[PDB]
C-alpha cells in the first residue's frame, strides 16, 4: 500500500463526509438569510460547529501519509489542502487571545461612533452617515472633520491591538513553517512541481511592480486630470505642481474614485445609457431579467438552469412580512443546489448584477465533477473576473440594441462614448495603485523592514509617492490609519483585486479575438459566438484541478500576467487625455503639505 | 395470461439498498410491456439485446426481476462495458447482457426534508465484483499493513456509506428508483410466454 493508495482512499471517505456536512451548513446559512429569527441562529452554529469539528478532526488525522512521496499531482493538491496547521500549532493560551484580539477588532470596527464636536447627542456611524458623507458633499471643511474623526476615535483604540496581532501571527507562520505571514498569504499563487509552469512566493513579488510600471503613464495623466477639473470645485486648496488631499475622492479611503464623475464628467450634456424608464415603460419584471440572462449564457454555447434555480431562489423581496439580508450572492450549496439571493428591483445595475451572479453560478456548475476540495477557482482571482467580464458585454449598446430597451437609432457617435470610459476608469485605473500600495505595506510591516515607531511615517511617505494623495494634518506615530479599513481590521488578502482587474481584460480582449470582433475592444459583445463560450469553458471547466499557469494560458495564451491588454481597452481615453492634457501639468511634487 | 405481480415489484412500498438487490422469478405469466411503457415518463429507457414494441411478442425461459434505488448521475453505470463506483463494488453487467434497463425519479416517495439514510451503498472493496453476485458483509476494509480486529479507526474503514436523500438536491442527486429485466435461455420447453 504505497502512500499513495493510503491516501487514495483517505479522500474516498473525506469526499463523501464532507458534502454532507457542507450542505447541511449551506442550508442553515441560507435559512437564516432567508427568516432572521432565533432558532435559525442556533440551526447555523450547530452546523457550522458540527463542521469546523469534522475539518479539525480530519486535519489532525490527515497528517500521516508525508508528503515527499506521492506522485499525482492531485491526490497531492487535497493533502495541500487538508494537511495544513493554522492556528493550531500555537499554545492553547495563544489561539484564544489571538481570538480575542480578531473579535476586538471586529467589534470595534462595527461598532464605530464619531460624535460631533459640540452637540453630544448626534454620534453618526460608519453606513450609514460617514459613508454617507464621504459621498455626497462638496465642503471642506466637513469632510476634513469626519476623516479626522473616524481615525482619530477608532485608530487609536485599534493600534495596541494591531501590535500585538503583528506579533502572534508572524510567531504562527515561523511555526507552520513558513518564512514570514505575508509569504503565508501569498501561497496561493505557489505551484511547485509541473516543469514549465512554476511560479514561486517571491516571483509575484516582481511581477506585481514590474507591471505597474507599465500603468504609470496613464494614471498620471488621470491623475493630472482629476486634478484639473477638481480645481475650480475647490479653489484655494490644491495646487498645480503637486498631489490631492485624500480627504476630496469621494470615498473614505479613496480605494474608488466612482463619486468623482459629477465633478469630472468630460463632454456632458450628454447622457449614457439608461434604460430604466424602459423598465418601467415595457413591464419588466425579476423573471424576466434573469430569463433574459439565461439566454447570453445560451447563445455562447454554455447550459440551462436547472428547476431547482426556478423553484427553491429567492428573487424579490418578500416585504415586511419577513427580514432577510438584502445582498446579491451567489449560493453553491453542492449536490446539484445552484441557488442566487437578491432583492431585485427594475433598474439597469440590477440588471447587470443579475448577469454577474449568474455567470457565477456559471462557472460553479463548471467544475461540479471534480472532487470537492478542488471546486474552487484557479486563484483567488478568477471567480471574480468571469463574473464581470459578462457584465462589460451585457453592458454594450449593441446588445442593449438587440433586446429592445433602446430605439432602433440610437446614433453611437463618439461623443458619448468617451463618458462611458472616463466613469469606467475611475473605478478601475483608480484602485490598483491604491491596492499595490497597500499590499507592499502590508507586506513589508511583516519581514521587519519597516520598525514600529515608523509605522506611520513610511505609510505617508508611501501614499505621495505610489499615490497621489497627501494627508491634511499631521499623524503622530499613535494613530493608525490602514486599520481603519475594513479589510485591514479583519484577516482578509488585498492583492486578490489587482490580479482580477488584469485578468479580467485579458479575459475579455481573448474572447473577442475569438469571435472575429472588428473595432475598439470597449464596443465588443461576445453574444452568438459558440466558440468564445467554448474557449472560456474549457477554463471554467478545471477548477484547480490544473496550476493556474495553464488555465490562463488555455483560454489567453500567455504564460502570465500582463497589462497591456487592459492599456489597449483605454487607447481612445488615453489619446484624448493626451489631448487635453498639453497645456497642463503631468506628474507630481512629492512635498506639498495641506498643513505647510 | 395469469398477471404475473408485474405490478407488484414494479409497484412496492419500499425496496432495498443498492448493495442488497433482491430478485423474484416472475415467469409465471404473459408479458405485458403496455404498462411499462406507461407510468410516468422515463429518464432511461435502454434495452439492450431486444427493441421494445418489438416484445411482448418473444418467448423468455425466465425473466428476474432486480429492484433498487440511485442516484441520476449514476443510472448511466448499469450497463456493460462500464467503469464505476456502483458497476465496480455494488451490482454487475456482464458484457453480454440482454435486458432492458427501467428507470424513472422518485423525489416524492424516497426523500426527506431532514435527510433519508435509510438506502445503503459500498464504496470500497478489496476485490472486484463478479456478474450477477451479491456481497453482504460490514467486515473493516483495512487500508494499511496493520490488520484491525474489526475496530475502525487509522486506516481503518467501514465499508457500506449512507446516501441522505432531501427534497432540494439536483437531478443528479436526486432519488432515481431503477428496475432491470433479466433474459436468459435454458435447455427446459418454453411455457412462459403469449400465444
Ligand atoms: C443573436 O442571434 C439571434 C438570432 O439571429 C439568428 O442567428 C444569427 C446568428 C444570424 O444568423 C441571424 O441572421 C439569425 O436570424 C438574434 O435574434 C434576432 O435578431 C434580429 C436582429 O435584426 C431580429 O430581427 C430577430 O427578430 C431576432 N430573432 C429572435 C429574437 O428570435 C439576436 O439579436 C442576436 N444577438 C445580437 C445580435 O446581439
Ligand atoms: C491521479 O489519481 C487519479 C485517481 O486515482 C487517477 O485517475 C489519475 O490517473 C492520476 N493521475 C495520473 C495521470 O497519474
Ligand atoms: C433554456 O431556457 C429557455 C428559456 O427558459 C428555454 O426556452 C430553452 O428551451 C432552454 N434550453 C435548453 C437546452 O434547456
Ligand atoms: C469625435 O468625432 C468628431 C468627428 O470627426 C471629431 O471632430 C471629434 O474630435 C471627436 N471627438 C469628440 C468626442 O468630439
Ligand atoms: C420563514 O420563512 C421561510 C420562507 O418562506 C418559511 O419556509 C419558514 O417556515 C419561516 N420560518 C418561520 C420562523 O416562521
Ligand atoms: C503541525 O502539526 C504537528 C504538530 O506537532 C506536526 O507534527 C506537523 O508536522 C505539522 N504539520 C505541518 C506543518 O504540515
Ligand atoms: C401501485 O402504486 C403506484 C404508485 O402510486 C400506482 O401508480 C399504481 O397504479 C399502483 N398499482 C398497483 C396497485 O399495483
Ligand atoms: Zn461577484
Amino acid at each position: 500500500s504505497t502512500i499513495e493508495e493510503q491516501a487514495k482512499t483517505f479522500l474516498d471517505k473525506f469526499n463523501h463526509e464532507a458534502e454532507d456536512l457542507f450542505y447541511q451548513s449551506s442550508l442553515a446559512s441560507w435559512n437564516y438569510n432567508t427568516n432572521i429569527t432565533e432558532e435559525n441562529v442556533q440551526n447555523m452554529n450547530n452546523a457550522g460547529d458540527k463542521w469546523s469539528a469534522f475539518l479539525k478532526e480530519q486535519s489532525t488525522l490527515a497528517q500521516m501519509y508525508p508528503l515527499q512521496e506521492i506522485q499525482n499531482l492531485t491526490v497531492k493538491l487535497q493533502l495541500q489542502a487538508l494537511q495544513q496547521n493554522g492556528s493550531s500549532v500555537l499554545s492553547e493560551d495563544k489561539s484564544k487571545r489571538l481570538n480575542t484580539i480578531l473579535n476586538t477588532m471586529s467589534t470595534i470596527y462595527s461598532t464605530g461612533k464619531v460624535c460631533n464636536p459640540d452637540n453630544p447627542q448626534e454620534c453618526l456611524l460608519l453606513e450609514p452617515g460617514l459613508n454617507e458623507i464621504m459621498a455626497n458633499s462638496l465642503d471642506y471643511n466637513e469632510r476634513l472633520w469626519a476623516w479626522e474623526s473616524w481615525r482619530s476615535e477608532v485608530g487609536k483604540q485599534l493600534r495596541p491591538l494591531y501590535e500585538e496581532y503583528v506579533v502572534l501571527k508572524n510567531e504562527m507562520a515561523r511555526a507552520n513553517h513558513y518564512e514570514d505571514y505575508g509569504d503565508y498569504w501569498r501561497g496561493d499563487y505557489e505551484v511547485n512541481g509541473v516543469d514549465g509552469y512554476d511560479y514561486s512566493r517571491g516571483q509575484l513579488i516582481e511581477d506585481v511592480e514590474h507591471t505597474f510600471e507599465e500603468i504609470k503613464p496613464l494614471y498620471e495623466h488621470l491623475h493630472a486630470y482629476v486634478r484639473a477639473k477638481l480645481m475650480n470645485a475647490y479653489p484655494s486648496y490644491i495646487s498645480p505642481i503637486g498631489c490631492l488631499p485624500a480627504h476630496l475622492l469621494g470615498d473614505m479611503w479613496g480605494r474608488f474614485w466612482t463619486n468623482l464623475y459629477s465633478l469630472t464628467v468630460p463632454f456632458g450634456q450628454k447622457p449614457n445609457i439608461d434604460v430604466t424608464d424602459a423598465m418601467v415603460d415595457q413591464a419588466w419584471d425579476a423573471q424576466r431579467i434573469f430569463k433574459e440572462a439565461e439566454k447570453f449564457f445560451v447563445s455562447v454555447g454554455l447550459p440551462n438552469m436547472t428547476q431547482g434555480f426556478w423553484e427553491n431562489s429567492m428573487l424579490t423581496d418578500p416585504g415586511n412580512v419577513q427580514k432577510a439580508v438584502c445582498h446579491p450572492t451567489a449560493w453553491d450549496l453542492g449536490k446539484g443546489d445552484f441557488r442566487i439571493l437578491m432583492c431585485t428591483k427594475v433598474t439597469m445595475d440590477d440588471f447587470l448584477t443579475a448577469h454577474h451572479e449568474m455567470g457565477h453560478i456559471q462557472y460553479d456548475m463548471a467544475y461540479a465533477a471534480q472532487p470537492f476540495l478542488l471546486r474552487n477557482g484557479a486563484n483567488e482571482g478568477f471567480h471574480e473576473a468571469v463574473g464581470e467580464i459578462m457584465s462589460l458585454s451585457a453592458a454594450t449598446p449593441k446588445h442593449l440594441k438587440s433586446i429592445g430597451l433602446l430605439s432602433p437609432d440610437f446614433q453611437e457617435d463618439n461623443e458619448t462614448e468617451i463618458n462611458f470610459l472616463l466613469k469606467q476608469a475611475l473605478t478601475i485605473v483608480g484602485t490598483l495603485p491604491f491596492t499595490y500600495m497597500l499590499e507592499k505595506w502590508r507586506w513589508m510591516v511583516f519581514k521587519g523592514e519597516i520598525p514600529k515607531d515608523q509605522w506611520m511615517k513610511k505609510w505617508w511617505e508611501m501614499k505621495r509617492e505610489i499615490v497621489g494623495v497627501v494627508e491634511p494634518v499631521p499623524h503622530d506615530e499613535t494613530y493608525c490609519d490602514p486599520a481603519s479599513l475594513f479589510h485591514v481590521s479583519n484577516d482578509y488578502s488585498f492583492i486578490r483585486y489587482y490580479t482580477r482587474t488584469l485578468y479580467q481584460f485579458q479575459f475579455q480582449e481573448a474572447l473577442c479575438q475569438a469571435a472575429k470582433h472588428e473595432g475598439p475592444l470597449h464596443k465588443c459583445d461576445i453574444s452568438n459566438s459558440t466558440e468564445a463560450g467554448q474557449k472560456l469553458f474549457n477554463m471554467l471547466r478545471l477548477g484547480k484541478s490544473e496550476p493556474w499557469t495553464l488555465a490562463l494560458e488555455n483560454v489567453v495564451g500567455a504564460k502570465n500576467m500582463n497589462v497591456r491588454p487592459l492599456l489597449n481597452y483605454f487607447e481612445p481615453l488615453f489619446t484624448w487625455l493626451k489631448d487635453q492634457n498639453k497645456n497642463s501639468f503631468v506628474g507630481w511634487s512629492t512635498d506639498w503639505s495641506p498643513y505647510a | 395470461t395469469n398477471l404475473c405481480p408485474f405490478h407488484e415489484v414494479f409497484n412496492a412500498t419500499t425496496f432495498a439498498s443498492v448493495y442488497a438487490w433482491n430478485r423474484k422469478r416472475i415467469s409465471n405469466c404473459v408479458a405485458d410491456y403496455s404498462v411499462i411503457y406507461n407510468f410516468a415518463p422515463f429518464f432511461a429507457f435502454k434495452c439492450y439485446g431486444v427493441s421494445p414494441t418489438k416484445l411482448n411478442d418473444l418467448c423468455f425461459t425466465n425473466v428476474y426481476a432486480d429492484s433498487f434505488v440511485i442516484r441520476g448521475n449514476e443510472v448511466s453505470q448499469i450497463a456493460p462495458g462500464q467503469t464505476g463506483n456502483i458497476a465496480d463494488y455494488n451490482y454487475k453487467l456482464p458484457d453480454d447482457f440482454t435486458g432492458c434497463v427501467i428507470a424513472w425519479n422518485s423525489n416524492k416517495l424516497d426523500s426527506k426534508p431532514s435527510g433519508n439514510y435509510n438506502y445503503l451503498y459500498r464504496l470500497f472493496r478489496k476485490s472486484k465484483l463478479k456478474p450477477f453476485e451479491r456481497d453482504i458483509s460490514t467486515e473493516i476494509y483495512q487500508a494499511g499493513n496493520k490488520p484491525c480486529n474489526g475496530v475502525a479507526g487509522s486506516n481503518c474503514y467501514s465499508p457500506l456509506q449512507s446516501y441522505g436523500f432531501r427534497p432540494t438536491y439536483g437531478v443528479g442527486h436526486q432519488p432515481y428508483r431503477v428496475v432491470v429485466l433479466s433474459f436468459e435461455l435454458l435447455h427446459a420447453p418454453a411455457t412462459v410466454c403469449g400465444p
